[PDB]
RNA sequence: GCGGGGUGGAGCAGCCUGGUAGCUCGUCGGGCUCAUAACCCGAAGGUCGUCGGUUCAAAUCCGGCCCCCGCAACCA
RNA sequence: CCGAGGGUAGGGCCCGUGACUGGGGCGAAGUCGUAACAAGGUAGCUGUACCGGAAGGUGCGGCUGGAU
RNA sequence: UGGGAGAGGGUGGUGGAAUUCCCGGAGUAGCGGUGAAAUGCGCAGAUACCGGGAGGAACGCCGAUGGCGAAGGCAGCCACCUGGUCCACCCGUGACGCUGAGGCGCGAAAGCGUGGGGAGCAAACCGGAUUAGAUACCCGGGUAGUCCACGCCCUAAACG
RNA sequence: CGAUGUCGGCUCGUCGCAUCCUGGGGCUGAAGAAGGUCCCAAGGGUUGGGCUGUUCGCCCAUUAAAGCGGCACGCGAGCUG
RNA sequence: GAAUGCCGGCAUGAGUAACGAUAAAGAGGGUGAGAAUCCCUCUCGCCGUAAGCCCAAGGGUUCCUACGCAAUGGUCGUCAGCGUAGGGUUAGGCGGGACCUAAGGUGAAGCCGAAAGGCGUAGCCGAAGGGCAGCCGGUUAAUAUUCCGGCCCUUCCCGCAGGUGCGAUGGGGGGACGCUCUAGGCUAGGGGGACCGGAGCCAUGGACGAGCCCGGCCAGAAGCGCAGGGUGGGAGGUAGGCAAAUCCGCCUCCCAACAAGCUCUGCGUGGUGGGGAAGCCCGGGUGACAACCCCCCGAAGCCAGGGAGCCAAGAAAAGCCUCUAAGCACAACCUGCGGGAACCCGUACCGCAAACCGACACAGGUGGGCGGGUGCAAGAGCACUCAGGCGCGCGGGAGAACCCUCGCCAAGGAACUCUGCAAGUUGGCCCCGUAACUUCGGGAGAAGGGGUGCUCCCUGGGGUGAUGAGCCCCGGGGAGCCGCAGUGAACAGGCUCUGGCGACUGUUUACCAAAAACACAGCUCUCUGCGAACUCGUAAGAGGAGGUAUAGGGAGCGACGCUUGCCCGGUGCCGGAAGGUCAAGGGGAGGGGUGCAAGCCCCGAACCGAAGCCCCGGUGAACGGCGGCCGUAACUAUAACGGUCCUAAGGUAGCGAAAUUCCUUGUCGGGUAAGUUCCGACCUGCACGAAAAGCGUAACGACCGGAGCGCUGUCUCGGCGAGGGACCCGGUGAAAUUGAACUGGCCGUGAAGAUGCGGCCUACCCGUGGCAGGACGAAAAGACCCCGUGGAGCUUUACUGCAGCC
RNA sequence: GAGCUAGCCCUGGCCAGGGUGAAGCUGGGGUGAGACCCAGUGGAGGCCCGAACCGGUGGGGGAUGCAAACCCCUCGGAUGA
């Protein structure tokens, strides 16, 4: 049966991408959060 | 005169279609259509603000000339009478001797090849657009402005009419299609005659699907829902309203008046509606 | 179990708030009519379901017994 | 091959019969009213409509086979 | 061929009286209704009166014992379209006629369907009276219907 | 109640005897046949259907007879639902 | 030492279940230390509208080659999508970008919001839509419309020639459109040939044949031929297309008119460039100088923006063409020609799967194109087969119970069971034939029945072609042959009678309910005059609607037919400029404080004073409600009728033991041998009843009742057979569970159901296949129930607030 | 967080084959003209049978599964909401 994960590069980077995070106050705080923690990736990798 | 089908399917039994007889041009004037943004009932927040809307046939919007006082004294010939799906009426194409083309709401009795005109000096014949204050008292009329130069707003649906009961200063007294008696400014424009396609009310849609083609999605009774949904939701088995019959949002629906109290229009409504 | 009732012959008031039994019909006698009904004039008939208490006094207030309607009798 | 008939399936007509149900006819002295015949005490009859225990009533139109 | 009389029919238009409602005025203690009353309405201003507006329906006098139509039936006035009929002349065809099972059409009222319209009226229904009762007659209301268009129904004391 | 699955059917039985039948008896208002009533007896037996979820019951047709109860109203780590 | 404690480690079940579709294997030869498992061959079987092939997404080196086998692979492993290393993806023309817009997103102007932010015309962004120039072959271990060969084409820059009022983000045209049906001519693809080429073949009884087997093409510029698409020409006037305009629109006039012409596509041919089989002999070479022709079928694809019909009325923008304005006409543009210039990113590989989404090399999921042949009426159906791909990554044996899937069964034939649940029967085509009823369409594939193969003979019409042969497509008649049987295999309705509910096709609880539930056309009520009501938002702003009472919101009812009675006292709503009550505010009779005093300051009556409520009316397809007792007829019984109490009014029509009836399996009738169900009646309706609609109703229904025929392993009642497991052997090897265990029966006892206490009886030690009575077996800190001054959803005339509205 | 799901918006795509035969149009009949009748033509429909596709009715299997919804047989829609 159709499972929930149907990957899509365009959907991934438009939804969770860096520029998506940057245009929203919540989103910026996410990036601030992940920098503070030392996350290697601030953003889900997607091959464009 | 509406058109019946033989009952060769359960739906063809009662389904009736317009006769389309008065229509003489089966395709719109390309210089006068434009993309009609289908809304499906959603507003600029993306929220259903008018329930049960969507999924109907694609349409192009024929531009209608609800002003007509743009071209005082410029007569025009009746090119054709077409189909407009964005309204209950028919539209008539105008080939202005100016060389300009416009659509108007087709009245009843308007004939292709006749010439109409708009303005204070116009003749009192079907199709001419005059300022209200110049049309003889007692004559029917349509496409009426509510305020001068603001656009035709009254009597534009198929079959509707408006009769001029009398005058009083800068204002004439109209009987609207609702039966309401209203004072409208005399300088407001209107068109001699009643909108055509009177037989529009006798169309029997015939089956669910036809309603769906019209953009009209299925409607759910609050009685069929649950208390989180609607004042009439809940109850074991069927149930009477069990409370004053109400809408999903609380307010009552059987008699409760909703016109705004202090509305300045009230000074010009002479007699509220009828039947 | 919880509520209401029981009074001339029929159906009802009076009970709450003790001292008084009242209304319609019917029944009896008289009248009008040739006669009956209707109508009119008079009258009689209820010891208040029963027993027991309270009271100076109980249809009435409080118990018991009897009958008679009404509601409830749910969770597995 | 045809073929009496036998068999299978489906029709049409007639007759008998059937819980119950419909009105009808008749039946010396039942109950309820009083609808019609006098202007029958609201003239009657009528087609239709609706209504009512019942006769009937009422509306709409008609007829005199209505009176003074 | 020339003439005539007629509410014959269909369409469109339109006139005035009256009723009801609404608006303004002025005015106040009742009005309405009956056999007598009550319901009802009215001091939250009715009735009566003047002016204004809206809407529907029927057309007073003429009107007659009259006229027209095959019948049902047709009544303000105007115009268009259309049927019938009588008279005159004595002009044309030359028995081309009468009737009519069937068939077809029209067919008052009520009634039905789809739209409209709704003043007055009014089955149903409600109320007030009367009465033993009064699911009636009388009184106050009142919905269909009555009215228009289209389509049905096809009835009659459709009678002379 | 940190779970003992609950009616009925099916399958499989097994036990009790207050015995439905078959076996042995006394009394009888037991002539015979056939019944009634009680005693002894649990070895074996104790049908097929219509209706209802039904247990039960009623009915049809037979029978020697169409017994009654226990086994967590026997039996869902056996089935059914 | 216990917390169903936390972490880790190791046990138990156990050599146990399983090792993942029952499409299937066998032998020979190789390699290597080792082989059922890797390589090669021959045989067998499986897919073939796929299990073959090509795209897109997703994946991200998984590709190719060499060398490896510890782990991964459910066994093995010499193999591999595994480890190591090396290699491999080449474009002006394919895709995307340097082009265009769609929803949507962003957003100078602007608007709004405590902050953050929300809006918003233009513009910008945004694609699998528009627009735009490459086709056939060869080549590598691995890339190819990309390299190479051939033959084509595009844009930009510049130059030359000719032409022209040139010039645009500005005007106009075009782009530019649905659904169904569909003409002509093509092409893709396919069938056949007694014709053309071909290595070879003659078997086992026959055949040296008009025999067999295999092939008989692809691309191509200009032109030409065929078939289509698109398209009037000229003149005069002009006020419209927000400047101008010779363009476009409008009007008049003349000519042309199914044409033609001009133009643009498709197809065919076309200089030329390629391809080329079986068979054989080692991916190659030979075949071969291969031949490359005729006929038929033929698209859903092409011409194409084709045609007709219909209603539900079917994007935008650029490219492109045209018009002109600034300007500029030494320019510029157009046409032809030449040279030069032409960047960025993708390209490997899987891609219905072992490489994607499912934790797995997972029987699941995943959009597009191609998808051959024969027969069965057709077809993407079915069976078998081509190309091509596979035998599913444990095997060998055995031939028990039992389980699964499947085959047959004497006699009976639903007796099974809640139920014909299941499984039978029926089954395509053609012909004959078909009832009640009906809304006249239907019911209908009703029901029921006949036929169906092969051979010879005669013959009718059609497409092609030519009017003929040939091929191909429909038929008709006659005579025969064979079998148990002719849609001989596969795929392919059982039917009827009669109720309930719902009109109908639809919709639904993803993952226990598909229904009678929701929806539905239709009916009514009601709100709304437009800056509409209503909705979402603090707002701006949006939806409603670029709509306007024949429209839009809300509510009930639910096709259609015949209908929908009475009650307005209570609640809701609508109306009501009187009255009564009524807050802030107004007002200020008159009090109080303080001060020497002017003053400052406090309280405060009458009276004026909104909505709401009170009060007066209306209102049911508004919330709703629609009685009791007693008596009465010339047999009895029952009451048409009467008496009285109460109400706002006392349930009308129609229906009724009903999806509703308690007593109840009511009573009567039908059906049956027998009927708690069914149907038909009756009416004391516990507790129908009229838009939470009432009574019907053709048709429809994987709904729920009842009955019959057919036919059956459902059953009496079971038997036998098949294969996949179970069983045995080699390989790999779990799980929940588990205080420890040296873990028997009875009758007692015990916290009331004891392997564990007592008495007695039984009993050598340990396994294997089976069964499921017990271990109050496992799982789950009972969902029932109660408790907790635990929680959450829902309600309202509970309380108190708030939005909103007045 | 709407890469599952639900609705809507934009833009594309897909639905083998067979069956039934509405209006209309033609011809004829009919009539004063009509209504209408017949035959041919036509190809309508939330029409019919049935693949793909979308589903999920009944039964069986599965139940530490192939699978945290699967498999087999059967069944519903299949130009339309
Ligand atoms: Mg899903
Ligand atoms: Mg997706
Ligand atoms: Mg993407
Ligand atoms: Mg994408
Ligand atoms: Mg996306
Ligand atoms: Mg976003
Ligand atoms: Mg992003
Ligand atoms: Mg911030
Ligand atoms: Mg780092
Ligand atoms: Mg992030
Ligand atoms: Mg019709
Ligand atoms: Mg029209
Ligand atoms: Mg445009
Ligand atoms: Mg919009
Ligand atoms: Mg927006
Ligand atoms: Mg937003
Ligand atoms: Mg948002
Ligand atoms: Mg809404
Ligand atoms: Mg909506
Ligand atoms: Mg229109
Ligand atoms: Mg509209
Ligand atoms: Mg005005
Ligand atoms: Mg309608
Ligand atoms: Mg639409
Ligand atoms: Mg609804
Ligand atoms: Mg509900
Ligand atoms: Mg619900
Ligand atoms: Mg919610
Ligand atoms: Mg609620
Ligand atoms: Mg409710
Ligand atoms: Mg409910
Ligand atoms: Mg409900
Ligand atoms: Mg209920
Ligand atoms: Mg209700
Ligand atoms: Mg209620
Ligand atoms: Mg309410
Ligand atoms: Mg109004
Ligand atoms: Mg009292
Ligand atoms: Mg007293
Ligand atoms: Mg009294
Ligand atoms: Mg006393
Ligand atoms: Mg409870
Ligand atoms: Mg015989
Ligand atoms: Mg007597
Ligand atoms: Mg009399
Ligand atoms: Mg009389
Ligand atoms: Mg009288
Ligand atoms: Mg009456
Ligand atoms: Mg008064
Ligand atoms: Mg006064
Ligand atoms: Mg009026
Ligand atoms: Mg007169
Ligand atoms: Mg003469
Ligand atoms: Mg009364
Ligand atoms: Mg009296
Ligand atoms: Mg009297
Ligand atoms: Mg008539
Ligand atoms: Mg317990
Ligand atoms: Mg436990
Ligand atoms: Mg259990
Ligand atoms: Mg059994
Ligand atoms: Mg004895
Ligand atoms: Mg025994
Ligand atoms: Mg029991
Ligand atoms: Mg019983
Ligand atoms: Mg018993
Ligand atoms: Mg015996
Ligand atoms: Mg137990
Ligand atoms: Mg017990
Ligand atoms: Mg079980
Ligand atoms: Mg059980
Ligand atoms: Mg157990
Ligand atoms: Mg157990
Ligand atoms: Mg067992
Ligand atoms: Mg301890
Ligand atoms: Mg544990
Ligand atoms: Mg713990
Ligand atoms: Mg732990
Ligand atoms: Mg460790
Ligand atoms: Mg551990
Ligand atoms: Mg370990
Ligand atoms: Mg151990
Ligand atoms: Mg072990
Ligand atoms: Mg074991
Ligand atoms: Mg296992
Ligand atoms: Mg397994
Ligand atoms: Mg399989
Ligand atoms: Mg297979
Ligand atoms: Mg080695
Ligand atoms: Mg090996
Ligand atoms: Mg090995
Ligand atoms: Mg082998
Ligand atoms: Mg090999
Ligand atoms: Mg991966
Ligand atoms: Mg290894
Ligand atoms: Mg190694
Ligand atoms: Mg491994
Ligand atoms: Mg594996
Ligand atoms: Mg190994
Ligand atoms: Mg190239
Ligand atoms: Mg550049
Ligand atoms: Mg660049
Ligand atoms: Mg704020
Ligand atoms: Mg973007
Ligand atoms: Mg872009
Ligand atoms: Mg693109
Ligand atoms: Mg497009
Ligand atoms: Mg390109
Ligand atoms: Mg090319
Ligand atoms: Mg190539
Ligand atoms: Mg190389
Ligand atoms: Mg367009
Ligand atoms: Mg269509
Ligand atoms: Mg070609
Ligand atoms: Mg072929
Ligand atoms: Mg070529
Ligand atoms: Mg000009
Ligand atoms: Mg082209
Ligand atoms: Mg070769
Ligand atoms: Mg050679
Ligand atoms: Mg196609
Ligand atoms: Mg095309
Ligand atoms: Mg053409
Ligand atoms: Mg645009
Ligand atoms: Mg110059
Ligand atoms: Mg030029
Ligand atoms: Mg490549
Ligand atoms: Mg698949
Ligand atoms: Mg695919
Ligand atoms: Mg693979
Ligand atoms: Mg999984
Ligand atoms: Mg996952
Ligand atoms: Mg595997
Ligand atoms: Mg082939
Ligand atoms: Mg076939
Ligand atoms: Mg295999
Ligand atoms: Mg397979
Ligand atoms: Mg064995
Ligand atoms: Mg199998
Ligand atoms: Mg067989
Ligand atoms: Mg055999
Ligand atoms: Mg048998
Ligand atoms: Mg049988
Ligand atoms: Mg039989
Ligand atoms: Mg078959
Ligand atoms: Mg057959
Ligand atoms: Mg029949
Ligand atoms: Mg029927
Ligand atoms: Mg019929
Ligand atoms: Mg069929
Ligand atoms: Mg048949
Ligand atoms: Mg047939
Ligand atoms: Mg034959
Ligand atoms: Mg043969
Ligand atoms: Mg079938
Ligand atoms: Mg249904
Ligand atoms: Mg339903
Ligand atoms: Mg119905
Ligand atoms: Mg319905
Ligand atoms: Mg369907
Ligand atoms: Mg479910
Ligand atoms: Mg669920
Ligand atoms: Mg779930
Ligand atoms: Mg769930
Ligand atoms: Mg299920
Ligand atoms: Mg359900
Ligand atoms: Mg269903
Ligand atoms: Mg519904
Ligand atoms: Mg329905
Ligand atoms: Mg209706
Ligand atoms: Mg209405
Ligand atoms: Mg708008
Ligand atoms: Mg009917
Ligand atoms: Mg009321
Ligand atoms: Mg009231
Ligand atoms: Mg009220
Ligand atoms: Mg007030
Ligand atoms: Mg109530
Ligand atoms: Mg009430
Ligand atoms: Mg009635
Ligand atoms: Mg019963
Ligand atoms: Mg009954
Ligand atoms: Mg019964
Ligand atoms: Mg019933
Ligand atoms: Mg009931
Ligand atoms: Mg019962
Ligand atoms: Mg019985
Ligand atoms: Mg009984
Ligand atoms: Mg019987
Ligand atoms: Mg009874
Ligand atoms: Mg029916
Ligand atoms: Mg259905
Ligand atoms: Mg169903
Ligand atoms: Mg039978
Ligand atoms: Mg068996
Ligand atoms: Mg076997
Ligand atoms: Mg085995
Ligand atoms: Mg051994
Ligand atoms: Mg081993
Ligand atoms: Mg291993
Ligand atoms: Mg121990
Ligand atoms: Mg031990
Ligand atoms: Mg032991
Ligand atoms: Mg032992
Ligand atoms: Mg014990
Ligand atoms: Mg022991
Ligand atoms: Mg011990
Ligand atoms: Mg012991
Ligand atoms: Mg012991
Ligand atoms: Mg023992
Ligand atoms: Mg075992
Ligand atoms: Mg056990
Ligand atoms: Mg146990
Ligand atoms: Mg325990
Ligand atoms: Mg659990
Ligand atoms: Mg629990
Ligand atoms: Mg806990
Ligand atoms: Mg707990
Ligand atoms: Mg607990
Ligand atoms: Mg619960
Ligand atoms: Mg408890
Ligand atoms: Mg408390
Ligand atoms: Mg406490
Ligand atoms: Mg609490
Ligand atoms: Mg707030
Ligand atoms: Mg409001
Ligand atoms: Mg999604
Ligand atoms: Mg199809
Ligand atoms: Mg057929
Ligand atoms: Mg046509
Ligand atoms: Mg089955
Ligand atoms: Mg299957
Ligand atoms: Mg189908």
């Amino acid at each position: 049966m159709k499972r929930t994960w149907q990957p899509n590069r365009r959907k991934r980077a438009k939804t969770h991408g860096f520029r998506a995070r940057m245009r929203t106050p919540g989103g910026r705080k996410v990036l601030k959060r992940r920098r503070q923690k030392g996350r290697w990736r601030l953003t889900p990798a997607v091959r464009k | 005169a509406v058109k019946k089908f033989k009952p060769y399917t359960p739906s063809r039994r009662f389904m009736t279609v317009a006769d389309f007889s008065e229509i003489t041009k089966t395709e719109p004037e390309k210089s006068l259509v434009k993309p009609l943004k289908k809304t499906g009932g959603r507003n600029n927040q993306g929220r259903i603000t008018v329930r049960f809307r969507g999924g109907g046939h694609k349409r192009l919007y024929r531009i209608i000339d609800f002003k007509r006082w743009d071209k005082v004294g410029i007569p025009a010939k009746v090119a054709a009478i077409e189909y407009d799906p964005n309204r209950s009426a028919r539209i008539a194409l105008l080939h202005y001797v100016d060389g300009e083309k416009r659509y108007i709401i087709a009245p009843d009795g308007l004939q292709v090849g006749q010439q109409v005109v708009a303005g204070p000096d116009a003749p009192i014949q079907v199709g001419n657009a005059l300022p209200l204050r110049f049309i003889p008292v007692g004559t029917v009329v349509h496409a009426v402005e509510l305020e001068p130069k603001k656009g035709a707003k009254l009597a534009r649906a198929a079959g509707t009419s408006a009769q001029i009961q009398g005058r009083e200063g800068d204002y004439v007294i109209l009987r609207l299609p609702s039966g309401e008696l209203r004072k409208v400014h005399g300088e407001c424009y209107a068109t001699v005659g009643a909108v055509g396609n009177a037989d529009h009310k006798n169309i029997v849609l015939g089956k669910a699907g036809r309603s769906r083609w019209l953009g009209r999605r299925p409607h759910v009774r609050g009685a069929a829902m649950n208390p989180v949904d609607h004042p009439h939701g809940g109850g074991e088995g069927r149930a009477p309203r069990g409370r004053p019959p109400a809408s999903p949002w609380g307010w009552q629906t059987k008699g409760l008046k909703t016109r705004k109290r202090r509305k300045p229009s009230s000074r010009f409504i002479i007699a509220r509606r009828k039947k």
